């Protein structure tokens, strides 16, 4: 069954442009960070006017919870990492090490550590509970797009610049493996399939790529989108039929089928790059953001 | 080989849901190995059904097992992790002797255990067990005929290779022929007596390159033989859709083949889905494991006596 992504709520009141959503791991929430130093929170099936979460000198690229959805790692151009209480606001600690921007941001199921990817072209291992930072791997030659832990938390995902997608053993911090197309565009955006085999990672000529990174092959790849400047943030979803979905730079926002690489979907209404998405953990919701001449967020419903 | 009475069975001891994932009988008398679906290897009594023995081998399911004739070394392939093939050594005391990180499925030479042949996609990579050198590296983008299932494999005297249906002299390391693709996933065998190749529901005659046979019931399977190469068996794969829930690879029936007439024997339905099966090295048993489900996956290991 085909879905039917129909327009729920809009979410204004961001100064710039916003970079990056979330569900909350429960849903009732949604979480945005903006290039206008803000984290905010909005209703998220309604999409109420929440909460608004500052601190952060500079923009904010992205934002993270834990797995009880009581803390966000928010990733500023200031350099820094900052944990958030979501209740109050009050920041509970400010993470500090990295050189230069801090793009992505995550942690794992225990909620317990931090990983960062920043144009300082490194990532960082961090301790949630102290904020210490446990390793700098020379991740690669250049800044990090993306960030991410499986299921278990014994492997990182990289992105970088570099075309150089990028797999890793936290437990130890070694290089488990190094994914290279034959070609190298750059990767914008990674993370893994929920299932944990398999990994989503968009590059910047237009491509979008399901990989299977241990036997070292691209098993399916969606395109027709947008893609050549901007990072944006794309996501499986199992809630319904397993789609994949992402933003794109003709201020849509393009969904595939998993399994079939086909044109899906397709859902206009923006008015610049759509730079984010997320999808809820349990309903068939599609949140979406885009740049200063938006700087605004959309949420989509689908029966499916 | 039509008649199979259960013997044994047992699951994985001290696991409310037994993970049992693939099974080879060990060179040592009443013990078979089975790896595990959290990369374990265990030892156990196929009679008793006591464990005796438990490494931690991989941080992934075990998919393949190969003891080594000789009861010294011992293969494992995982389905992701590093690396993602080990060789183990097992003299008196459980250590890694070689790992090939990138092949998917591994297996030990046939004449002389003196090369590990393994698999990366569509590429065969062998090595050498004391050094561990990549001795050679067997492909050939104008012959790939990009088996989803591919599994390169020596054949009975180790003179050729088979690998994405393509064979090769190893003296020469120079590919001998091309058989035409006709199925999505399976590589093809060398059958024991050395003088054919079964391919999925082709055999091939080894020697003027006709098709001697069409079977069509081994479409998709993967195939053991007795010991003597005299019975075939045939377990057929299932399937790619949707994310993950611990799959089994192969259905709930296998059959067994006349291994020179390929004229069937029995089918066997244990109603339950199978994740490996293996015969001994003295032709009395097939040892099979079986899912018998849960909220996910609860395997035990049966042991059959074959008629």
């Amino acid at each position: 069954v085909k879905p039917n992504y129909a327009l729920k709520f809009t979410l204004a009141g961001h100064t710039k442009a916003v970079s990056s959503v979330k569900f909350s791991p429960n849903g009732e929430w949604l979480a945005s960070s903006s290039a206008d130093k803000l984290i905010k929170i909005w209703g998220a099936y309604d999409g109420k006017f929440e909460k608004t979460i500052s601190g952060h000198k500079l923009g904010i690229s992205d934002v993270a919870w834990s797995s009880d959805s009581n803390l966000l790692v928010s990733a500023s151009d200031d350099k820094t990492l900052k944990i958030w209480d979501v209740s109050s606001g009050k920041c509970l600690k400010t993470l500090k090490g990295h050189s230069n921007y801090v793009f992505c941001c995550n942690f794992n199921p225990q909620s317990n550590l931090i990983v960062s990817g920043s144009f300082d072209e490194s990532v960082r291992i961090w301790d949630v509970k102290t904020g210490k930072c446990l390793k700098t791997l020379p991740a690669h030659s250049d800044p990090v797009s993306a960030v991410h832990f499986n299921r278990d938390g014994s492997l990182i995902v990289s992105s970088s610049y570099d075309g150089l997608c990028r797999i890793w053993d936290t437990a130890s911090g070694q290089c488990l493996k190094t994914l290279i197309d034959d070609d190298n565009p750059p990767v914008s955006f990674v993370k893994f399939s929920p299932n944990g085999k398999y990994i989503l990672a968009a590059t910047l000529d237009n491509t979008l790529k399901l990989w299977d990174y241990s036997k070292g092959k691209c098993l399916k790849t969606y395109t027709g989108h947008k893609n050549e400047k901007y990072c944006i943030f794309a996501n499986f979803s199992v809630t319904g039929g397993k789609w994949i979905v992402s933003g794109s730079e003709d201020n849509l926002v393009y969904i595939w089928n998993l399994q079939t690489k086909e044109i899906v979907q397709k859902l206009q209404g923006h008015t610049d790059v759509v730079i984010s998405t997320a999808c809820h953990p349990t309903e068939n919701i599609i949140a979406s953001a885009a740049l200063e001449n938006d700087k605004t967020i959309k949420l989509w419903k689908s029966d499916c | 080989a039509s008649a199979f009475r259960p013997i044994s069975v047992f699951r994985e001891a001290n696991e409310d849901e037994s993970g049992f994932t693939c099974c080879a009988f060990s060179a040592r008398e009443r013990f078979l190995m089975l790896g595990t679906c959290t990369g374990q290897l265990k030892l156990y009594n196929v009679f008793s059904g006591q464990e005796e023995a438990s490494y931690n081998c991989h941080n992934s399911a075990i998919t393949h097992l190969e003891p080594s004739r000789d009861g010294s070394l011992l293969l494992t392939s995982a389905t992701w992790s590093q690396p993602l093939s080990a060789l183990w050594g097992m003299k008196s005391v459980f250590d890694m002797k070689h790992s090939f990180t990138e092949d998917h499925y591994v297996e030990f030479s046939k004449h002389s255990q003196d090369r590990v042949i393994g698999t990366k996609g569509d590429i065969a990579h062998i090595y050498d067990i004391q050094t561990g050198n990549k001795l050679l590296t067997l492909f050939n983008p104008d012959l790939a005929n990009n088996y989803k299932r591919n599994c390169a494999t020596f054949n009975p005297t180790d003179d050729l290779v088979l690998n994405d249906g393509v064979l090769w002299d190893v003296r020469s390391a120079q590919a001998i022929h091309k058989f035409d693709k006709f199925n999505m996933n399976i590589s093809g065998v060398f059958h024991p007596n050395g003088l054919e190749v079964i391919i999925n529901t082709e055999i091939w005659d080894l020697r003027t390159f006709h098709l001697l046979h069409t079977v069509p019931a081994l479409d998709q399977c993967r195939v053991v033989f007795n010991h003597t190469g005299t019975v075939m068996y045939g377990a057929m794969l299932q399937a790619d859709l949707m994310e993950e829930r611990m799959k089994s690879p192969f259905g709930s029936s296998f059959r067994t083949f006349n291994a020179t007439d390929y004229k069937p024997i029995a089918t066997i339905d244990v109603k339950r889905n199978i994740f490996d099966l293996c015969t001994d090295t003295k032709d009395c048993y097939l040892a099979v494991i079986e899912n018998q489900g849960s909220m996910n996956m609860d395997t035990v290991c049966r042991l059959y006596e074959v008629g």
